[PDB]
RNA sequence: GUGGUAAUGCGCACUUGCCAGGUAACAAAUCAAUCCUCCCACGGUGAGCUUUCUUUUCACCAUAAUCCACUUGGGCCUUUUUACGCGUUGUUCGGAGCGGGGGCUCAAGAUUGAAAAAUGCAGCUCGUACUGUGUGAGUUCUGCGCAUUAAAGCAAAAACCUGGGGUGU
RNA sequence: CGCAUGAAUGGAUUAAUGAGAUUCCCUCUGUCCCGAGUUACUAUCUAGCGAAACGACAGUCAAGGGAACGGACUUGAAGGGCUAAGCGGGGAAAGAAGACCCUGUUGAGUUUGACUCCAGUCUGGCUCUGUGCGGCGACGUUGCUUCACUUAUCGAAUGAAGAGACCAAUGGGCGUGCUGUAAACUGAACCAACGGGUCCGGAGUCUUGUUUCGAGACAUCUGCCAGAUGGGGAGUUU
RNA sequence: CCCAACUGCAGACCGUACUCAUCACCGCAUCAGGUCCCCAAGCAUAGAAUGCUCUGGUACAUAGAGAAAGGUACACUCAGGGAAGUCGGCAAAAUAGAUGCGUAAGUUCGCAAGAAGCAUUGGCUCUGAGGGCAAUUGCCAACUCAGAACUGCUUACGGCGGGGAAUCCAACUGUAUAAUUA
RNA sequence: ACACGAGUUGUUCGGAAACUGAGCACAACGUUAUAUCGUUUUGUUAGGAAAGUGAAGGUACUGAAAAGGGGCAACAGAGAACCUGGGAUUAUAUUCCAAAAAGAAAUUGCAUGUGGG
RNA sequence: CGGGGAAACCCAGGUGGAGGCCUGUAGCGAUGCUGACGUGCAAAUCGCUCGUAUGAUUUGGGUAUCGGAGCGAAAGACUCA
């Protein structure tokens, strides 16, 4: 829909920043784990109900 | 089992009175020193119909006694109180149809409407379409009044009590036939929900105490007792009487 | 021509209340939708409008009378009563 | 403040000190019906069809808000008096003033201008200049409410408005 | 002569109405005699994709006995292997720790004349709880109690808006607060004019004091104690 | 200090994409289910029924070859008989639009009733009737109904009631066991 | 799908500032061993002293008048001052366009100037 | 509007548009096939047929009443499969 309160349009936001890749070269950290991101998300699947 | 229909009524959750469109309550005049020592003038500058109710409403604009200012009291219209009338409510009030005079002061067998059983009260009974009382009789030493209502009782009123001189609006109401559960049906819409009812031998024995089984049936007899508590009084509670009624009708 | 024998106003309910019930609303049925007398006036003007609210068209007055007529038959009394239980009192 | 016999017209002030009333505010059906849509008529530009036929078939032909200066329907005044007459598709109305003459006002429009052709659209010319610009069927905006069957009678308040009284005096 | 019909536990009728129950008739027909042909989409073969139910091991029969109805054992008869589409006789086929029935010192929903109690409603006593003259009793006191009171308390109304008095005792140290109305039929009223010596009037003053009205020591008041009722509700058994 | 017509400067805050569904939401999913509001063309027709079409939008739903049996169908037909089938006319067939005539018992006088039943219908060329406006006369629009002559039927889209005689029950409209009982 | 950049523009459009409705429950009061309970629109809280405003007058005192505390609940009710044109876009627009604003208006606040009082 | 009658009233033609009225869309339902499907399109769907369709109608948002309780035109219905 068009409305939305503004506290809700930011937590949109930041899960809109949230859905990047893992940078290619933080792989190359010494002593890394993180491969590709886990948290990542579609609107397909998984509906954050803001 | 789960609680009687009855009972669940005593919540008052959705069996509230609706009372939405409705007007406001219907009350005489407020007893001042002038309704006391001398009277009001005011005059009718209405006749209208709350939903859910039989009678007819007026609006009648009085004078304010003390401010400068002009109060609009709402009470229930008698029977041939038309549009303009001038309505006479106070002690020196003349005896004339829809003038409010002080109980004590009319007569003796004189139609009487809208009684405060209490002095003070801006009028509690005779109030439903058609219905009056009967002035009996003074007692000027006690200071009471006997009257009969509309059921027949007869009541001692204290005869400070003020009064309204002739029948309620409505009338009839009753005498005409509905003929359709459709009629029926804005019938208590501005009332209540009163409406339809099932009939206890229908409902469930959890539900009720006529909830038996294979007929239809009570099975147990329908008088119950008045000490009996809530949730099984049902049925005709206390009866002194049944079934036809022959002759006599007493005034109950 | 005269399109109903009996049934009247009534005919608007087809086969279907019964008929001692439809012909005891038939009189009230018509008193209500009839015309009154205006003692202001002079006209038959009154028109029932909601209960006991009747309205005359010529007077614009509106008056409590009540149900389907304007005057009840006990109201002839309760007026004609107090006319006299006034004037009694006045000597 | 001030004109008209009057319905009411015209543009020194302040009034939420107080009061009174309005707007906001609500409603069937029938009939008529606004913007607008469709169809027909007129004929201008391009296109389609062409063995034969078709003065032809298809598309387009537009004017926003805002602000200025005859018709239809209602309420009303004055005049002449009416008891049969006026009027609707329709269940009406009048000495508590019908009908007629002449007027006042309100509602919905029509019209002529400002805006506004400088725009839009189409065609065409050697990225420019030119050319073109209805007594029909629907339609709920409206007439329209003290307004529907009704033992159904159809929300309220801000905010605004005019008056009473007063201030100016 | 109704096993066992019957009167608002409603009886008897009942036009109109019904996706209600039933029976005949006309019409019509592949419902049928008795089946036949045609169509789309399947099944069928292919390209791509590609599961589940189920699964001890397995799988041809006759008879015998057996847990008394065998794929296996006994004695016979069949049996070369691998396959595609069908089919529904068997696998006492698949689903689901039989819902029927019984059992269990397992329940649950309801009912009542079960056993056992609980709220609710009523009832008694004390209490709340005061004052005065009295009447009946009991042994000056006390139980009860008629009546007249008003401050506890209760019921109501009001924007707590005008009570009572002045009219004076069983007190204390003419009338009764009074412009207006007498069937009614829609007008208005404010923010003092004015008089008297900035005050006092206009607009009476006073207070052993309640806001006013009704009831009133009562009960529908309050609390505890006591009994009756009590499937409305609880527990458990049967 | 107020009023009047102009002028001067300023006019802050949040949403604003996209979707609203045979794929954007809920139903474990891009699920033949469900989900409020607004705009709504042409012809046939009584028409928002139903059939086809210009603007807009689509060719996405896994496809190809293709005559087995057996099936499913928002698919048909059948000689003679016509309910003998079957628990039972289940399913299918049948009826059918409009106009005119006609219509029983029963009845609460309203109905029953579209009872039942009979007949007409196209195409073409004509004729009559039904009005407006302007000053008897002149000019004009938009449709409907009736009648006639000639000529044709292979009874030919879609859509659209089978009807009658009685018994039982409930008076009627309504509600009602979402997912076996309406 | 995935990856990498970009995209949502308002004095007037919707909301809010500022309406009331079915209703809700903060204060207040009362209950409860305990508020995490009840009352709280029939004109309106509270045994209840909830007005911070100021008519007239005297020069920031004097006191008429006003009874009934605070707030929320409507993106379909009430209320609301703006319209088309475009070559203004890959994607937003009654939102953007700048001196010939493509332009034409409406309205709120304050302020100066001229005209009047 | 006309006709009949001494009267009371009675007949006929139009207008009008009443009804929990009838046919029929959407809408709301859910009768029959005991049709399809029945490891589905679907943890109740689909096809034709059928009920009602100016009313006790259908529907959005808001708001109120729930666990021995709520709500119920009453079926042990419903209270997030």
């Amino acid at each position: 829909g068009r409305f939305k309160p503004l506290a809700v349009k930011k937590k949109y936001a930041k899960k809109m920043n949230q859905n990047k890749p893992v940078p290619y070269w933080i792989r190359l950290r010494t002593g890394n784990r993180i491969k590709w991101n886990e948290k990542r998300r579609h609107w397909r699947r998984t509906k954050l109900n803001y | 089992g789960k609680t009687v229909l009855s009972c669940r009524k005593g919540n008052g959750s959705v069996y509230q009175v609706h009372g939405h469109k409705r007007l406001g309550s219907a009350k005489l005049r407020i007893l001042d020193y002038a309704e006391r020592h001398g009277y009001m003038r005011g005059v009718v500058k209405s006749i209208e119909h709350e939903a859910g109710r039989g009678a007819a409403l007026a609006r009648v604009e009085f004078r304010h006694p003390y401010k400068f200012r002009r109060v609009k009291e709402l009470m229930v219209a008698p029977e041939g109180m038309f549009t303009g009338q001038s309505v006479f409510c106070g002690q020196k009030a003349p005896l004339a149809i829809g003038n409010v005079l002080p109980l004590g002061q009319i007569t003796e067998g004189c139609i009487v409407c809208n009684v405060e059983a209490k002095p003070g009260d801006r009028g509690t009974l005779a109030r439903a379409s058609g219905d009056y009382c009967i002035i009996i009789s003074h007692n000027h030493e006690t200071g009471r009044t006997r009257l009969k209502l509309p059921s027949g009782q007869k009541k001692s009123v204290p005869s400070t009590s003020r009064a309204m001189i002739g029948i309620i609006s409505g009338g009839g109401r009753i005498e005409k036939p509905v003929l359709k559960a459709g009629n029926s049906f804005y019938r208590f819409r501005g009332k209540r929900n009163c409406w339809p009812k099932v009939r206890g031998v229908a409902r469930n024995p959890v539900e009720h105490p006529h909830g038996g089984g294979n007929h239809q049936h009570i099975g147990h007899p329908s008088t119950v007792s008045r000490h009996s508590p809530p949730g099984q009084k049902v049925g005709l509670i206390a009866a002194r009487r049944t079934g036809r009624i022959r002759g006599g009708k007493a005034v109950k | 021509a005269k399109r109903t024998v009996k049934m009247g106003v009534m005919g608007r309910y087809g086969t279907r209340y019964g008929a001692n019930p439809r012909k005891r609303a038939k009189k009230l049925e018509v008193s209500q939708h009839a015309k009154h007398f205006c003692s202001f006036c002079g006209k038959f003007a009154f028109r029932r409008k909601a209960v006991g609210i009747w309205r005359c068209d010529g007077c614009s007055k509106t008056v409590a009378g009540g149900a389907y007529t304007l005057s009840t038959p006990n109201n002839s009394t309760v007026r004609s009563t107090v006319r006299r239980l006034r004037e009694l009192a006045k000597i």
